[PDB]
RNA sequence: GAUGUUAGGAGGGCAAAUCCGCCGAAUUUAAGCAUAUAAUUAAGCGGAAGAAAAGAAAAUAACUAUGAUUCCUUUAGUAACGGCGAGUGAACAAGGACCAGCUCAAACGGUUAAUCCUUCGUUUGGUGCAAACCUUUCGACGGAAUUGUCGUUGAAUUAUUCCAUGAAUGCCUUUAAUUUGAGCAAAGUGAGCAGGAAUGCUUCCCCAUAGAGGGUGAAAGGCCCAUAGUUCUUUUUAAUUUAUUCAUUGGAAUUUUUCAUGUCGAGUCGUGUUCUUUGAGAUUGGAGCACUAAUACGUGUGAUACAUUUCACAUAAAGCUAAAUAUA
RNA sequence: GGCCUAUCGAUCCUUUAUAUUUGCAAAAUGACGUAAAUUACUUACUACUGUGCAUAUAGAGGUGUCUGAAAAGUUACCACA
């Protein structure tokens, strides 16, 4: 590292590329984040404008393994299926395939996205969007709620 | 700890091994149980249970491996 | 004052650790690169030994 | 929310008696001994001054009780069980 | 602060020079640490000193599909395998008191897995030549030849790793065997908006039975 | 309760890196400063150990639930706390290291405390050159304790099945590991040249399972000690190998069938209040004081004060416990 | 809004307005409402559901050293940069 640097370059130079007029002083603002709203304003709001303030109710355990949501859409649903048995099914128009997504890992069910026309798909999850449920309906599909 | 009866009793016999000089200023009696909070279980005790001094030193601890 | 907070080691990748080794054995490999190493090569009779 | 061990869960997973599918399988010595240490040690000053609030039994009265109890012990809770306590005394009394 | 540069977060302000500690005994530590084990086992005639586990399941909404290693068996499975709390001390079977054993199927499966450990096990002879029936559901005392012959072979301990589950669950349904007409979003929110009246229901439910 | 240079014992003090307690600041930060910050850090006084403490549920969850402790990876710079400014900040789950249990206490046992200890003794083993240790049952004589030691862990009763048990004869074989000190340990002190003198230069030989290292009159595999390799002797702890008859006494586990459904730590919890502390927020932990509980279908929990009611989970106010882990 | 060019104030906080929108963490407090059922933990179906606190949105209460420290004197005893 120590043979490449600035230093190196600048290495006979007096205050060496920190202004010679300046005569280089650490954190001449003050510390850390501490001039933020009164002589940092301008930085803040300019860079980082809803820093200051109160908004919102308290959750005081939030617990986030409770809510957890691994999401698909339904763009995606097929590619958990394998080429050539997705091939198959394409092939042959009495069956359909089965996606277990949460065995898979997921259990919301998102509308991003095209279902191939004419083309029955069974999707299992935990939650369904409104779209992803129109999607599945609309291809002749099924929709299963599992647990 | 010394005499020869509770030495043989199997009962109580733990007292005469020599971490129990002091028991009680070392806080291990019910009343130091008490002040160090070791009656007190589960997250009411969160920030205290392996020991104050314990829990404190292991939260502040800044710990790197040599590859990082 | 130097400390042991020093970064004296790295995480070097198991995919380019793999892909070294491999590569390493093709140079290996080069009749060529062999000489250019210096090994003295002259009375060798296959390209790999 | 509950499962429910009468009628097993629906698959949904949300709403109560939901979730995954599953098959649940769900004195007088000491009586003695209270009403002798009784005897012993008979009613504390504010188990006294209860009694006569409750002996009194009007609806201020039994009201101020309630709030005195609390006061004087903590809680609602011990205090209308000390007021049951009391109440039993009373019927005792009376007979 | 300056330019383009976010707030840092850094907690470099306390003492924190005298409460770092940076590791470099690692890979001799696991040496160590299986030297220690290696040791272990040889010294105990090289049998298992391995620990089986019930299998128990993981908890909350995240994780309610996987399944792990438990703290112990604990007395509902002991006796559906028909062992005593002493043998299964004895043995490598893992020990409780306080884990419920719950549900019917995570006891009918535990159950299984110790039966499957049961017949599994082979006991060397308390004594040496002194060979008995014995406690607890143990096994028997093995005789001179067999216990020769498998103490010359390689133990098998794969049941006490965590198992796989199903590879490709792609399946195929015929197309008039299914149908169109679930809601599911609708089935969803009225599920939740009508939990408040069961509630109400259950609550008064519970009171008549305990009445 | 005193008193004893009565007879037998113990403590004191030192050392401190890591450990455990107390008691306990400020420089500093906010470009000022008061709350916050440094920090429950330093100093002070105490206690320990080769690790310590912690630890067997008055726990977490709301699942298809988990299930003593410690540690790591993580959650997480997040919920949260904050002149909501500066700044501070967890826990649970999951992946793992590693995992070990238990007993006082009530309760139960009175045609008998079934206990305990000192002093005096006494013999069945085993080492060692010797010092000496180590096993070993049997009696006294003193005391102690019923204001409660010992046994028991609901109670009997059935069948099953083990363990302690004592005597005679038999028998201590072989190895494998593991670990000390020990040893032995390959070939040139060959020409020639210049040199104070090679371990140099050449050149003719070679040895290597030793071409690590050190010493040796200049760089040495062949000069020496060493090294690699082995031969033992040492540590313990595995396998193997061998027991057979004859004998009482005692215990334990399941299993039937009856019958007992008893029990569970108070000036403590709790509440109020005050001061402190934290993540704790209309109070998280501590502490002072005031008021002061309920008995197991109780009461302690389920993070916003409350009433009224669910449901789940636990069993406080007694006690101990190896391991992973830390060590300037 | 005042013929035009003047007549005024952040965050946090407090307060009153506003809502077929919300929360107080395992649950509940209209209302057993409307149906059936009747051995009971029965079975459906219902936009309008306790006190208190928290929000969200909208004002107002003020900072005139007015892009916002809660701040009097004094040193001829003085020190330092």
């Amino acid at each position: 590292a120590t043979r490449f640097k600035k230093n190196r370059k600048k290495r006979g130079h007096v205050s060496a590329g920190h202004g010679r007029v300046g005569k280089h002083r650490k954190h001449p603002g003050g510390r850390g984040k501490a001039g933020g709203l009164h002589h940092m304003r301008i930085n803040f709001d300019k860079y980082h404008p809803g820093y200051f303030g109160k908004v919102g109710m308290r959750h005081l355990n939030l617990l986030k393994n409770r809510t957890y949501c691994p999401t698909i859409n339904v763009d995606k649903l097929w590619g958990l299926l394998p080429e050539e048995k997705k091939k198959e099914f394409s092939e042959n128009k009495d069956i359909a395939p089965v996606i277990d997504v949460t065995r898979k890992g997921y259990f919301k069910v998102l509308g991003n996205g095209k279902l191939k026309h004419n083309q029955p798909i069974v999707v299992k999850a935990r939650y369904f969007s409104s779209v992803a449920e129109k999607k599945i309906k609309a291809v002749g599909g099924q929709c299963i709620l599992v647990a | 700890p010394n005499h020869n009866a509770v030495r043989n009793n199997p009962k109580i016999n733990w007292i005469c091994n020599p971490v129990h000089k002091h028991r009680e200023l070392r806080g291990l009696t019910s009343a130091g149980k008490k002040y160090r909070g070791l009656r007190v279980k589960g997250h009411l005790s969160a920030k205290s249970r392996p020991s104050i001094r314990a829990n404190w030193k292991r939260r502040q601890l800044i710990k790197l491996r040599k590859c990082r | 004052p130097t400390k042991i907070w020093r970064r004296w080691g790295r995480k070097v990748n198991l995919k380019e650790k793999r892909y070294a080794v491999c590569s390493s054995i093709a140079a290996s490999g080069v009749t060529s690169l062999v000489l250019a190493r210096g090994h003295r090569i002259s009375h060798l009779k296959e390209v790999p030994l | 929310g509950r499962k429910s061990t009468i009628k097993p869960a629906t698959g949904i997973a949300v709403g109560f008696n939901s979730g995954h599918v599953v098959t649940k399988r769900n004195s007088k010595r000491k009586e003695l001994i209270k009403d002798v240490v009784r005897e012993i040690t008979g009613f504390s000053p504010y188990e006294k001054r209860i009694i006569e609030l409750i002996k009194i039994g009007t609806s201020a009265s039994t009201k101020r009780s309630l709030k005195y109890a609390k006061k004087k012990l903590g809680t609602h809770k011990r205090g209308k069980a000390k007021r049951e306590e009391i109440q039993k005394v009373v019927i005792l009394q009376r007979r | 602060v300056a330019h383009n540069n976010v707030l840092p977060n850094v907690h470099l302000h306390k003492w924190w020079q005298h409460r770092v500690r940076v590791n470099f005994s690692k890979n001799i530590k696991k040496k160590k640490r299986r030297l220690l084990r290696e040791k272990r086992r040889k010294a105990n005639g090289g049998t298992p000193i391995e620990k089986l586990h019930p299998i128990v399941h993981c908890p909350t909404q995240r994780y309610n599909f996987r399944t792990r290693l438990g703290k112990g068996f604990t007395f509902e499975e002991l006796k559906g395998a028909g062992l005593t709390p002493r043998a299964a001390q004895t043995i490598g079977i893992c020990y409780d008191k306080r884990r419920k054993n719950r549900s019917e199927e995570s006891l009918t499966k535990n159950v299984e897995r110790l039966l499957k450990y049961k017949n599994s096990l082979v006991m060397i002879p308390l004594k040496k030549n002194k060979a008995k029936k014995g406690i607890g559901g143990i096994p028997a005392d093995a005789d001179k030849n067999t216990i020769k012959e498998f103490r010359n072979k390689k133990p098998l301990l794969s049941i006490f790793k965590k198992e796989k589950n199903t590879k490709p669950f792609y399946e195929t349904i015929e197309v008039s065997k299914i149908d169109k007409e679930f809601l599911a979003y609708k089935t969803l929110r009225r599920a939740k908006l009508a939990e408040r009246r069961k509630n109400c229901r259950q609550q008064k439910k519970d009171i008549k039975f305990k009445s």
